[PDB]
RNA sequence: GAACAAUAGUAAGCACAAUCAUAGCACAUAAAAACGUUAGGUCAAGGUGUAGCUUAUGGGUUGGAAAGAAAUGGGCUACA
């Protein structure tokens, strides 16, 4: 059986998103990709480059916001500029939430030498798409 | 070495092995005991190992009308503070 | 730390190659010609085996990024088959889909 | 953009022949430093002074052996 | 092939800035191996591995710091602090043999 | 005679940006900019927008403390222009022993400066009119 | 502390212009959209999610900020900076006959730190020999000189360089070629009379 | 009601040097998906016709990279996970351009150029002759 | 826990089906195939609970890892 990128079911009072609850063959038929960039194209190099440094930010971002983050984040990587999309729970106070998006908008652009935009959606709770 | 750590979600469900197999039918129930502890329970998220005072985490943003720098607790004070933890 | 003290050692290696690109690169031209007499070319072989074992390139082993495994390692995204299976069936990598043709 | 190559031109770098002037003309020396030559022009990974470096240390290390090719029976300088 | 054709071949690479004089192919390696980037010098080859020395360093150090919070480490530090507290431990170095 | 050949217009790297820019004026009902458009970080009072700005500001300048702290883990490069304002600073002087070169470096990086100008004087070293206005 | 605010769709204008909302490329905020938008794969008693903590919608990029209003008001500020295309060269006839040198260069963008290319060296260079002062012995000399770099059928040689590392470095060169190929096709040296 | 005044204040200055002419741009946009390369063509005829360059856009064929991996850890050889990476491809043909005209009509395009796409642009520079070829005699 | 001329069966949901991909349909292929069985394979992709090493079961250099008495599985070449 496949069980890569499957969560299995419970009994029926599992909470899932809308992201694991479809499973990765119907990537680019039902749900798109969490990155967006060049170097998965044809014609076109640097292809490693970016991974690392997406596995980088997923993890960096993870341990950044412990808890509060709700799914996965959203890398788009347009001109030289990459833009952080995230969905996190209103669990911290604000002046936290600008504290640490202050924080990581200059260490990441500093520490990759290239822009970095962090966008923060706040959510009340985890958005529950099939069975809770 | 960073990208070889996973989440802790994962780690648990692997150190508790609560979907193991031998445990389906029964041949479990000789250590009868199952107990996953939270570890972000009561970790601050401005604490950290050097005592380092944040304005934004851990002291307020404003003292005195003035603007808080970036400060670090005494030895005595930190050890104090870990004995409390 | 590293991965494993394999990929420890071949990042020595690849530093050492890197290192003796150009001494490498300046001898094999007096060896790879037949214009020049194999008196000196001797002499060159003896220069270019008193050079350090991890000098060469041939030493150079491509692993993975993550898990540094030896074999199954794509080229193009230097990721091992499962990592790279475990990334795209998350759909962290753009383009990549299951194949169904 | 950002790159200048320390403001060189195409005969920096296709034209390398005045660089060859402290060799024998009509010895196997020429032979061999035409082909190098000829390898560096069509080199656009490399800059003008690593060219010049590599025919530099070609000069020394031809200079520095001069036994093997006095031995070798072709007269050379 | 004519006197007049290999007179011309032989002005079209001295034009070009190819090889004028006649040489083999056992020869051209050497010219090859100037016309391209050898293959430790490639970007590609020596920057494989980044610097996870460094990645290491920088979590742990915003770890400490309190700013990255690292769930792996963690969970390692508490599994080592339980097995100390059971008893087993890790001996100190030149006594594990010995004594 | 009939061939006609215009001539090219020089503009700024930012002028056609700031011709862009021209076009669209100040929204009415959003939010400042530099502020998060989600609702749970909007400011509601003047004192709120305050302290978010303050808060923004400490965690910027707490990321470059780190960054000057530990220089070695952004030592490497990855963009090819070369963005120098993006690299670490160093706020140590290049030479110690020498005098002449110790408060050059000290003078542009207080408290040091005047410890500069007591090691230079310890040498009975001769001090310029130059090195000296800077001191003061 | 909690604190709920509404978002920007109580307070949107109806006649509200669009580009002062978006006017650059934005991570599409479900609170400035007053648009309600359902993207998702619907339930079988549900419905497709809203814009509400939807990451479907933040996943895909959003053409907010090129509305055709805001499209043809940030072209109408781009006039300034255009030039008129002279009307005497509209059919590529004339345009043969003036400028018959074509200079292919290639430019390429990529999202990422890194702007080098190598593939931005190549350098192309067509010129009809239609338009040239060679005269027969010139033409036909010239013709083997060149090799297959010339199109018998379309009468047109190409030179195609990237020996050197920069493009205006390649376009010297291969100028500098055409100049040396014209000045040599004339030269006619002792071995030619055999 | 609060409408800034004088918002204009650009420096454009024309120089005595001639422009460039460029024959043919030939722009290849590559891509994975149809849907934003359809809205990136559209808005970029839009844009055109707003400068009058009279854009010609066709689509050339797509290509898919496929390759197999396995698909169990250890030892499973026989069952084979197959992944696809398709590239679409449009092509936008502008003709009878300046050096300024390309010049803005990229910066426009570039600037608002989507995150999963990439371009390739090609430009065909106009040039009567050198100095070194018009009427020598060695 | 079932009788359709119906005798206690409703049933969210997961499966199947449908849909999607092989650039027009249909077909076909591909893909998918739930809960579980085989204490099935993988501590050697990677992290790991428990039990064991710490002047060693850790970390570095050099040289070797043969050979076929014999049995067998799968492929290529043929026996025209
Ligand atoms: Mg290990
Ligand atoms: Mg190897
Ligand atoms: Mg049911
Ligand atoms: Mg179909
Ligand atoms: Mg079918
Ligand atoms: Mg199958
Ligand atoms: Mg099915
Ligand atoms: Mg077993
Ligand atoms: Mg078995
Ligand atoms: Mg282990
Ligand atoms: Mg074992
Ligand atoms: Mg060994
Ligand atoms: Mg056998
Ligand atoms: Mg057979
Ligand atoms: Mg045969």
């Amino acid at each position: 059986k496949n069980r890569a990128a499957r969560v299995r079911v419970s009994k029926g009072d599992k909470p899932v998103t809308y992201e694991e609850a479809h499973a990765p063959h119907y990537i680019a038929h039902r749900k798109g990709w969490l990155s967006l960039h060049t170097g998965n194209l044809d014609g076109e190099d640097h292809a490693a480059e970016r991974t690392v440094e997406d596995v980088f930010l997923r993890k960096f971002m993870l341990g950044t916001f412990p808890g509060c983050l709700a799914d996965q984040l959203v890398l788009k990587r347009r001109a030289n500029q990459l833009e952080i999309c995230a969905l996190v729970l209103r669990q911290l106070p604000p002046h936290k939430f600008y504290f640490l998006v202050g924080y990581s908008e200059t260490l990441l652009s500093h520490f990759y030498k290239c822009p970095v935009h962090l966008h923060l959606q706040t959510v009340p709770s985890k958005v529950v798409y099939k069975y809770i | 070495s960073f990208f070889t750590k996973l989440t802790a979600d994962e780690l648990w469900k692997g150190a508790l092995a609560e979907s193991g197999a031998g445990a389906r039918k029964g041949r479990g129930k000789r250590t009868k005991k199952k107990r996953r502890k939270d570890l972000n329970r009561g970790q601050i998220i401005g604490e950290g190992r050097h005592g380092f005072l944040w304005p934004g985490l851990n002291i307020p943003l404003m003292r005195n009308g003035a603007v808080q720098t970036i400060a670090q607790r005494s030895k005595e004070d930190q050890e104090k503070v870990e004995a409390d933890m | 730390y590293y991965v494993d003290w394999k990929m420890l050692r071949d990042v020595k290696r690849r530093k050492m190659a890197y290192e003796y690109a150009d001494e490498r690169l300046r001898i094999n031209s007096l060896r790879k010609n037949t214009i020049l007499p194999k008196d000196l070319q001797e002499v060159a072989d003896e220069e270019i085996a008193s050079l350090p074992r991890d000098s060469c390139p041939v030493r150079i082993r491509n692993r993975c990024v993550m898990t540094s495994r030896p074999r199954g390692v794509k080229r193009r995204w230097r990721l091992s088959r499962i990592v790279f299976r475990h990334l795209a069936d998350h759909g962290q990598l753009s383009g990549v889909q299951r194949a169904m043709w | 953009a950002g790159f200048d190559d320390d403001g060189s031109e195409f005969h920096e770098h296709i034209f390398l022949d005045k660089y060859l002037q402290d060799f024998p003309k009509q010895g196997p020396i020429r032979h061999f430093m035409e082909l190098v030559t000829c390898g560096l022009s069509k080199n656009p990974y490399l800059s003008v002074k690593q060219k010049v470096e590599h025919i530099e240390w070609f000069r020394n290390y031809f200079n520095e052996k001069r036994v093997i090719l006095k031995e070798s029976g072709i007269q050379l300088n | 092939l004519s006197e007049y054709a290999v007179r011309m071949s032989r002005l079209s690479a001295r034009l070009f800035g190819e090889v004028a004089r006649p040489t083999d192919s056992k020869s051209m390696k050497v010219v090859k191996l100037f016309s391209e980037q050898p293959l430790a010098k490639r970007k590609e080859t020596y920057d494989w591995y980044p610097n996870h020395n460094t990645y290491f360093a920088l979590m742990g150090t915003l770890r400490f710091l309190g700013l990255y919070r690292d769930e792996h480490q963690d969970f390692r530090d508490e599994q080592l602090r339980l097995k100390k507290l059971r008893g087993k431990g890790k001996p100190r170095k030149g006594e594990g043999k010995r004594a | 005679e009939e061939v006609v050949i215009p001539k090219k217009k020089t503009w700024d790297k930012v002028a056609i940006l700031q011709a862009l820019a021209s076009t669209v004026h100040r929204d009415s009902t959003a939010a400042p900019y530099v502020f998060q458009d989600d609702p749970y970080l909007i400011p509601t009072s003047s004192v709120e927008s305050h302290s978010f700005l303050l808060a923004k500001k400490s965690g910027e300048n707490a990321a470059k403390f780190i960054i000057n702290s530990y220089p070695k883990y952004f030592q490497k490069d990855i963009a090819e222009p070369h963005i120098p304002c993006l690299m670490p600073e160093y706020f140590e002087p290049q030479i110690e022993d020498v005098s002449e070169a110790a408060l050059q470096e000290r003078i542009k990086l207080x408290x040091x400066x005047x410890x500069x100008x007591x090691x230079x004087x310890x040498x009975x070293x001769x001090x310029x009119x130059x090195x000296x206005x800077x001191x003061x | 502390r909690r604190k709920a605010l509404p978002p920007r769709t109580e307070k949107m204008a109806v006649d509200q212009d669009w580009p002062s909302v978006y006017p650059v490329a934005a991570p599409f905020k479900p609170s400035a959209v007053p648009l309600p938008v359902r993207m998702g794969y619907p339930v079988k008693r549900g419905v497709p999610m809203a814009k509400e903590g939807n990451l479907e919608l933040l996943k895909i990029p959003n053409f907010l900020h090129l509305t055709p209003v805001a499209i043809k008001r940030h072209c109408e500020a781009l006039k300034d900076f255009c030039t008129e295309w002279p009307a005497a060269l509209d059919s590529d006839e004339k345009c043969e006959k003036h400028f018959p040198i074509e200079i292919d260069t290639a430019d390429y963008v990529s999202a990422g730190p890194s702007i080098r290319n190598p593939k931005a060296r190549v350098v192309t260079l067509r010129v009809k020999l239609s338009s040239l002062n060679l005269d027969d012995h010139a033409k036909k000399k010239l013709i083997k000189l060149v090799g297959d770099r010339y199109c018998k059928s379309t009468d047109v040689l190409t030179i195609k360089t990237d020996r050197c590392p920069l493009k205006r470095q390649n376009y010297d060169y291969a100028v500098y070629l055409l100049t040396v190929l014209y000045h040599e096709s004339w030269k006619t040296e002792e071995w030619e009379k055999k | 009601v609060d409408v800034p005044k004088d918002m204009t204040k650009p420096e454009i200055t024309i120089s005595d040097e001639p422009d460039t002419l460029y024959k043919r741009l030939s722009v290849l946009v590559k891509g994975h998906d149809k849907a934003v390369l359809d809205s990136y063509e559209y808005f970029a005829v839009l844009a055109a016709k707003e400068l009058g360059i009279s854009i010609k856009v066709h689509e050339p064929p797509r290509k898919i990279e496929r390759f197999t991996l396995l698909k169990s850890v250890h030892i499973f050889k026989k069952h084979r996970v197959q992944y696809e990476m398709r590239t679409l491809y449009r092509c936008l043909e502008l003709e009878h351009l300046t050096g300024s005209t390309a010049d803005v009509y990229l910066e426009y395009i570039q600037r608002n150029l989507p995150e999963g796409v990439a371009m390739e642009v090609t430009k065909t520079k106009l040039e009567q002759l050198p100095e070194h070829i018009r009427k020598p005699i060695w």
